[PDB]
Parts: structure tokens; sequence; C-alpha cells
RNA sequence: GCCGUGCCUCUGGCACGGCUUUUCCGGAGUGUAAAAAGCUCCGGGAAUAAGGGCUGGGCAAGGCCGGUGGCAGCCGCCGCGGUAAUACCGGCGGCCCGAGUGGUGGCCACUAUUAUUGGGCCUAAAGCGGCCGUAGCCGGGCCCGUAAGUCCCUGGCGAAA
RNA sequence: UCGCCCGGUGCCGUAGGGAAGCCGUUAAGCCCGCCGCCUGGGGAGUACGGCCGCAAGGCUGAAACUUAAAGGAAUUGGCG
């Protein structure tokens, strides 16, 4: 696992970081990812994350889910753009997404994959099915749902070894973030597929708002972010 | 009404063109040299059932699911899929490559009795092996455990003969 | 508007005669349970039929297209109806002629209609003088009876 | 006449308040000319 | 991955209800005492709901 | 006009304890409400609770903890048997053993963990969780 | 059909050597009310045995060559063709299933487009112009009875397939 | 003239809801009830039948066929 430790060591040195937190991460003052989130600090440079979490550009880490060209009207043409939509994430517990635009497929991407570095989450993972009760971090530990635009999403533990049954994209985010088994329900329209992904992103962040005993926590797996790499 | 009709044993594909699906179907059958598709997706189904019946015993209570829970444990481990210390939920992490390692063809290939994968199956199709002093020409056959270490050549064929010179070229790989 | 109506206990009867009052007003129901397709059909339920051709002739195609889509008129046996059937192929109204039969299916449209720029036609043509048209478009076989 | 409001809205067509009272002259001539 | 509570969530002072990653809130030291750390989330932020040091008894924003 | 006093208290506890209040006055008090606060409470959700008599049919006073995801009432009231509770825990509630059932049982009100370990059924009125 | 060694476009085709006999032809038993199939044995021989639909997007697979010129034709839907066609018609490559593979009609899922689980009604389909009331559905707090609804235990039943 | 409690009538606005315009204790929010209506656009509020009115007219109300969109809320321009 070092072929991304020498990276981590490469960036570190020709950095020079301009807000507190690129300061503290410099100092060695914070040197891990679990400890830049529920502080309510602020995440503007993409080098906090090539240093804490360097896996995450490792191009089977990311993704590009869709790719369209947009216009407008004016007395000498059509004025055209993209919009790319990617996510990246280690398959452990860390997951974001983003869009980006330009002119040019190669710029848009570009941004595309920065900005998702800046709009990260961490997760909750675990086992709530009826059928399978192991406690092992390969699901949602209950059910929770989030929406966007149109969209409604929801989903539903499942037992260990049946698929990721849900869309056509909500496949790649829900693996990246390393969940491995699932059930669903949708309404609205699913072929808009930024809002189709924006309600997965917000159900997997939803994970995290529901209130639960310390005992719970033995009966279903509940891990947070990384589960013994 | 109507009266009893003879169904299928397998089931095919929801959509017959997914990419990362015939991509992941085009490896397990030149590995184990299968002679179409619908004698992969048998196994397939052989292996769902049992995964589907696992998971009805495991939230259900009572008297006599009690009975068909241990029944479920007793034949998967006479067929050689689990092991003697397994427990209920080990049928969930159960895989297809499981399944195909327990065939007839698999397994006097796995035995040195062939030289190769394409060679066992016209052995077996041909008569010369045989299983517990019978000879059996079906490759798909599964093999049980009591009886995958009396597996042999048949009494009556130029097999049985350390001077063929056709095993002569067998026992030539092993070493 | 106010929850839902009848969402008492012993409101089953109350339930049941409005979920039955308003799947009247679909389509594919009261069309299954009227029975009317038949009454209206001229092939009467069934997946083929056979005819004897009157004449032949050529449809206009529709706006944004250009260009002539051949056809013939069939005379039913069953009923003795009039239908208008499309000959599909390169060069297969040359097989046709008038006096022969022919044997009709429907040509696979939305809803069971039409299809394509061919808008008003509903019926194809697949076999000539119990000889197949696939066959006689490709070569491969010979005509019978002239 | 029980009427819907969607025809009042005038895009591709002629005014309802006008096709109304020539729906009306037909339904008077089936009832003289020998609508019994 | 070497689990000896490797780390706790923080809860707010409040009403005791863990802090999502990402959301507007903020702790500090406690005023007139200086001994405790004070949590506050966004919620009970925006409607001021009054809060009170667990050492001293000094309440409120 | 008004035809359930137990819904009224059910919808009121969630909507206050979203925004975040300490204290709620559930008025028509029955002792069917009553009944009810005492499983919600010895489970961990509510605080502790109080009859205060006001001449016409008394007030409820409840501290909250901010504790509970949601509370409702059910309401047609279906009857179960003894043996078909995950059919409805599999409806209402988010995992296998996620919150409590409440049973109007022919024993007084119940959750339908402590049902199903005598093995009786009745009513579902309410669930929390 | 399989195995070994070489050559080449290397997933496969060839040249040399060897092997097997499920299937195929003759023959002897057993089988059968009599036959026939099947099954156990002999003697020959790699010898007797691959189609159908697809190849622009949905949807796996070609930006290769010759024809036709808004004409022939294709098209479930969107859509191709006007003398420079990856979309029609032929050649040669390739893809999916395989003793099958395509075409037309019917029912279920798709469909939360019949909604008890579980939909809508300001502007998109849709709140009666307004109000009074009969049947029916829904109905405030406590105390004492009954045991019809409801829940638990137990006898007789709900044919075989 | 100032402050408070109850009932009507207006505006700016948190949480929340909505495809948005925007609604927001006088809900289009979260609940417990009952009744009326809706099911792609046309054909058509038509034909045939019934009941009311002195007439003009009101109320109830389909199908053969035909079509791939018809509708809504907001953007950039071009234009008056
Ligand atoms: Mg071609
Ligand atoms: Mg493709
Ligand atoms: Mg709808
Ligand atoms: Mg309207
Ligand atoms: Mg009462
Ligand atoms: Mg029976
Ligand atoms: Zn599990
Ligand atoms: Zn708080
Ligand atoms: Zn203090």
């Amino acid at each position: 696992s070092q072929e991304w430790k020498e990276y981590a060591k490469r960036v570190l040195d020709e950095w020079q970081p301009k807000t507190k937190l690129g300061m503290l991460v410099k100092e060695g003052q914070i040197t891990d990812i679990h400890e830049i989130f529920r502080k309510g600090y602020q995440i503007k440079e993409p080098e906090i994350i090539d240093v804490l979490l360097p896996e995450v550009n490792a191009r089977e880490n990311q993704e590009i889910l869709d790719i369209a060209l947009t216009v407008r009207m004016t007395d000498s043409g059509r004025r055209v753009r993209f919009r790319v939509l990617a996510a990246v994430g280690n398959r452990d517990g860390y997951v974001g997404l983003g869009i980006g635009h330009g002119r040019e497929v190669g710029i848009a991407i570009r941004k595309a994959i920065n900005y998702a570095k800046l709009n990260i989450i961490e997760i909750k993972r675990g086992c709530g099915s009826w059928e399978c009760r192991c406690r092992r971090p390969h699901s949602v530990p209950f059910t929770v749902e989030g929406k966007e635009g149109s969209v409604r999403v929801k989903l539903i533990p499942g037992p260990r070894g049946l698929g990721l049954v849900i869309g056509d994209v909500g496949k790649k985010i829900l693996r990246l973030a390393g969940i491995q088994d699932v059930w669903s329900q949708t309404l609205g329209e699913t072929r808009t597929t930024v809002n189709f992904a924006k309600a997965v992103f917000n159900a997997l962040y939803n994970t995290n708002k529901v209130v639960v005993t310390p005992e719970m926590i033995e009966r279903y797996g509940i891990v947070v972010g990384r589960a013994m790499p | 009404g109507d009266p009893k009709r003879q169904r299928k044993k397998y089931e095919t594909p929801p959509h017959p063109w997914i990419k990362e699906r015939l991509d992941r179907e085009r490896v397990l059958m030149d590995k184990y040299e299968l002679k179409n598709k619908k004698e992969l997706w048998k196994h397939e189904t052989q292996l769902k059932n049992f995964r589907r019946r696992a998971r009805r015993l495991l939230a259900a209570r009572g008297k006599q699911a009690e009975i068909e829970r241990e029944q479920l444990l007793a034949r998967l481990k006479r067929l050689g899929l689990l092991p003697e210390d397994a427990v209920l939920d080990d049928v969930l992490s159960l895989t297809i490559e499981d399944i195909l390692e327990r065939r007839l063809q698999t397994i006097v290939y796995k035995k040195g009795l062939a030289r190769t994968m394409r060679q066992a199956r016209q052995l077996i199709v041909h008569g010369h092996i045989e299983v517990n002093g019978q000879i059996i020409r079906s490759p798909s056959y599964l093999v049980l455990k009591e009886e995958e270490d009396t597996i042999t050549y048949a009494r009556t064929s130029p097999f049985a003969n350390p001077q063929h010179p056709e095993r002569m070229m067998i026992e030539k790989a092993k070493q | 508007p106010g929850k839902k109506a009848p969402n008492g206990e012993f409101a089953g009867r109350k339930l049941k005669l409005k979920r039955k009052k308003f799947r009247w007003s679909d389509i594919r129901y009261k069309r299954r349970v009227l029975r009317l397709k038949e009454k209206s059909d001229p092939l009467e339920g069934a997946p083929q039929a056979r005819g004897i051709v009157l004449e032949k002739i050529a449809v206009e195609a529709k706006q944004p297209n250009s260009g002539m889509r051949k056809a013939v008129r069939v005379q039913l046996i069953k009923n003795g109806k009039v239908v208008t059937a499309f000959c599909p192929g390169d060069g297969a109204i040359k097989f046709i002629d008038e006096h022969d039969e022919v044997i009709i299916e429907g040509i696979g449209g939305p809803k069971g209609g039409s299809m394509g720029d061919i808008p008003g036609i509903r019926y194809k043509v697949v076999k000539v003088n119990r000889v197949s048209l696939k066959e006689l478009v490709k070569g491969r076989k010979e005509k019978p009876r002239r | 006449m029980k009427r819907r409001p969607r025809k009042w809205k005038k895009k591709g067509r002629m005014r309802w308040k006008w096709i109304k009272k020539r729906i009306r002259r037909l339904k008077r001539q089936r009832k003289k000319e020998r609508g019994l | 991955e070497n689990v000896e509570l490797k780390f706790e969530i923080p809860v707010c002072t409040s009403c005791g209800r863990e802090i999502t990653p990402r959301e507007h809130a903020t702790h500090f030291v406690c005023p007139n005492c200086g001994e405790a750390i004070i949590w506050r989330c966004e919620t009970c932020r925006l409607l001021a709901k009054p809060y009170k040091c667990p050492k001293c008894g000094w309440e409120g924003p | 006009t008004l035809l359930d006093p137990l819904a009224n208290a059910l919808s009121h506890i969630t909507n206050s304890e979203r925004v975040g209040k300490r204290e709620v006055y559930i008025k028509p008090a029955s002792k069917l409400i009553g009944e009810v606060l005492r499983v919600m409470q010895k489970y961990g959700y509510i605080g502790e609770f109080e009859f205060i008599d006001d001449g016409r049919a008394g007030v409820y006073r409840v501290q909250l903890l901010g504790k509970i995801n949601k509370a409702g009432a059910i309401k047609p009231r279906f009857p179960v048997k003894a043996r078909d509770y995950e059919r409805w825990e599999k409806r209402f509630l988010p995992a296998f053993e996620f919150g409590i059932l409440i049973v109007s049982t022919s024993q007084g009100v119940m959750s339908h963990k402590e049902a199903r370990e005598k093995g009786i059924g009745g009513r579902l009125i309410a669930y929390v969780y």
C-alpha cells in the first residue's frame, strides 16, 4: 500500500499552504483524515485531501458519471458549454461528488474531479436486514432516504451476497463508498442523472442523522469512516 | 383448472447484452470449458436456491423450522461445499466457483487422470472413468465427498494398463 | 383536499365500491371486459388469415419523406371483407399477381396499429401461393402456378 | 353545456364562444328537420 | 485498525445530539471559567437556545 | 371535531421535539395516554411525567430528552396473531429491532417484544422509534 | 473429436506423427404376449453430423470495399437515402444464443398509468356557484356489569394428485 | 397617546414543503375524519335514449376512427 505513500511525501513538500487548515496539516498538528470534519472548518484546498487520503486519485477510485453539452443563443450563433459529473472516494468510508464546467471535455473533467474532493463526506455502514443478521460493514445499517429536485430515493438493507440492486448510476456512487449490498425504492424522474445522483448522495449523508443508543452499535456493527483497512 | 406442467430448472439473464456481465461469464467458460451458456446458468441457479433457503431459516423460528435448518447444513457439507465446523451464516458467503469445482470433469482433471481439461470431457463421455465401481458418462455430475477418492479408470479400458501409448503421455506431466 | 375518504374499520363496502367505480375510467380494462376489439375487427381474433388479391396499388409516404410503397387489396375468405396489405422487400410486387391467394399477418406497430411512414396500412404479406415470400425475393425458390 | 377551460386557450384554434354558437345551430337543424 | 476507541464524536451541550460532518457548528472555551469546551449545533445556534457550563453555572448567550 | 385524543398527543410530541422543545402539555388526558407514556418511558424516550388536575379531565406535563426520531398512531387498529409480528415490524420500523411497536394485549398495554415472550396478540395502537 | 511437435494472421488455420469410439455400419446374448427400442460383448473406421438472426442510438459487435441516387428500399420508437451512405443492396471481417433461431396475436411484470400497503385535484387532467339535512361511515373524560367483535389452549373437519 | 388578552382583515419572513412561480399560525407544513371529482391529445360535450322547461334551453352522456405528442413553470436571444 506504498505507491500512494510516496505521493503524500512528494506533495507535502512543494505545497505552500494558504489557509489555516493547510497550515495545520503541514505542521503535523493534524495527521489523520478523520479529524477535519465535525468541527465547522472549511476546506478550500484540494491538497488537504491529496495528503490525508492519497489514494482518492487512483483512477479506479474515480468515476465520470455523465458528460453533457449545453447551449445559449446569441446574434452570432450558439455558445456551447460542457457539464461533467464526477465522483471520487476510497472504497472504505469516504465519498465526494462534484460537477465542474468548461469549453472542452478535458478542462471540464479536471474541474469535476477537483470539486469532487472538496465536497467529501464520511458515512456509516453496518448490517440491518432481517435475513442476514451478521455484524459486518457491508451494507446500510438501517433505512435512510434522501431527495433532490423531483427524485425521491430510499435505501433498505439487504443480505450478504445479493448484489447492489439499484439503478444504473447508483452502483458507482454506492460502490465508491464501500457498500456492497442494498435494495431500493424510487419515485420521481430518474432519467436526469444529476438529481438522481444528488439524491443518492443525500441519502448516504443522512446516514448519520439518526439518533442511536450505544447498544445498537454492537447489534448492527456500525463503523464510521475506515473500518480496519 | 389445469394440470401439472414440467418446468425449467434454470433461469436466463434479465437483459441479454450487459457488457460487464458478458465479460464476467466469458472467463468462467474458458477456464472450465463448458459447452454452452445454459450449462452455466444451471449452476448459478443451484447456488441461488441454497442462498434463498438460508435466508428464510434465518429469520424463522419454530419447531419444524429448526429441523429444516440442520438438514441444509448436513447435505451442504455432505456435498463437499462446506467444512465440518461451519455454522449457518457461512452459507451466505459461498461462490459460484465453489460449485464449478465439484463437477466430475474438473475433478478427474485435478486428480491427474487427464492431461488437460478438454480431454477429461472425452474420457468421461467415451466411458473410461468410473465412480465407485460404476461407469458414469455425464461430465456435469456433482461428486460427493465420501467418494472423491475412489475414482479410477475403468477395469476394461485400454487406459487401465501402464504401457498404453496415450497414458504414457499423461503421467509425463505429473512431476 | 382532506385525508382520504373511507379509511375506517367498518367501511369495506364503500372502499370496494369506490375502486370498482373508478376502474372504468381506464381504457385497457373497459376494452377488455366489454370486448370491443372483436365486433369491429376484420380478422376475428386470429394471428393470420388468407385472401385473394383484387388489385395492386401504390401509396405515398409521410411528410418528412418521399417515395411510394407498394401494396395490394386482399379480399378475405372467412368474412368477405376487403383490406389493404403491404408487400415487404426489394422487388416483391413483381411476384404478386391478381387471382392469387396470399397469407396475411399484422405489421407490428404501436398498440397493434400501423408503423413508420406507411400510416394507414396495418397488415403485411408473408406467403404467396403457399410459397413464402422472403425466399422468392432473394432467389432461392421458384413460384408455382405461373 | 359542460365545457372545459382548456379550450378557451386560443393557441391553435378559433374562439370557443363562437364554436358554441355554431354547434347550437346544428343541434337545431337536426331537431326541426324531422328530428322526431 | 487498532480500535482502542480510535475516536469519539462530539455532542451539543444543550440537546445532546451528535454533530454531522459538514454543518455550521462551533466550539469555544467557557467564558467566565476557562475550563470546559462548549459545543453548539447549527439548529441550536439558529434559534438562540441557552446553554450552561457543566462546571460553573454561567448561562446562555 | 375531536375524534382521537391519543393521535393528537403523539403528533404533538413529534412536532415539538423536532424544533428543540424540552416540555410539552398533553391536554386531554385519558388513562390510555398515561399507559402509553409509561412504556415510552421504560425504553428511554421521555423523562418524567406528572398528572395535573384542572377540574376538566386533567393535563399531562412531560419532559423531552431529544431521543426520538418519530412517533405516531397506527390508526385503524388492526389485530395481530402471536406469530405474525414481523410482517408489521417490516412495515413501520427501519431495522430488525429498531424501536418498539405498542400493542393493546388482553393483559394491558405493552411492547411487542414482551408480547412475543408470553405468546399473545391484540390490537396495535401506536409505534415509537 | 482428443493429445504431442513445428510454421503463421496467434482467441485460431495449417503440416507431420499417435490415440479413442459416445454417436455410425455389420454380428452374438438379454429383453419383449410376439416384435422393436434399450442394455452387456465382438469386427471396421475420425470416419456419418451447424444453423438462425443481428452489425447507427436504446443494445454486444466495422469509420472497410463495390453498387443505387429523395429513385429503389429500411424503420417496434427516435430516425436513414438528394452522385463522397458506419443506417438500403451485395462481398469480406466481427457479436449473441446454439439443435435451434426469428415473425404475428393474447395475459402478467414494466406501471406508484387503479394506489388497502401506496397516486392526484392554485397555475399541468380534476373541488359540485352557495348553503341546509335523511341513510351510511367517523365520534369527549371517569366508575360498575356482560362477553358479541378480538386474543391464547384444546376436540371433529377442509379427498388423492 | 402607550402596553396587554380575545376575534376579524393586510404585508415582510424562519423551520418545512414544491417542477418552479411561490405558500409560510388566515399553509400549498405534520397529523385524525367524511363526501365530490381525475386517468395521453382529438372525435366530443357530439350521436342515440330518459327526465325537466311555454319556448330559448338545462342535466345525464358513449363508441368506430385518428394521432406522438398536447400541456405547465422558469432561461439566452431576436423582435414590437
Ligand atoms: Mg452489410
Ligand atoms: Mg456498442
Ligand atoms: Mg399521477
Ligand atoms: Mg384545470
Ligand atoms: Mg372513548
Ligand atoms: Mg390434500
Ligand atoms: Zn450482513
Ligand atoms: Zn444542539
Ligand atoms: Zn463555565
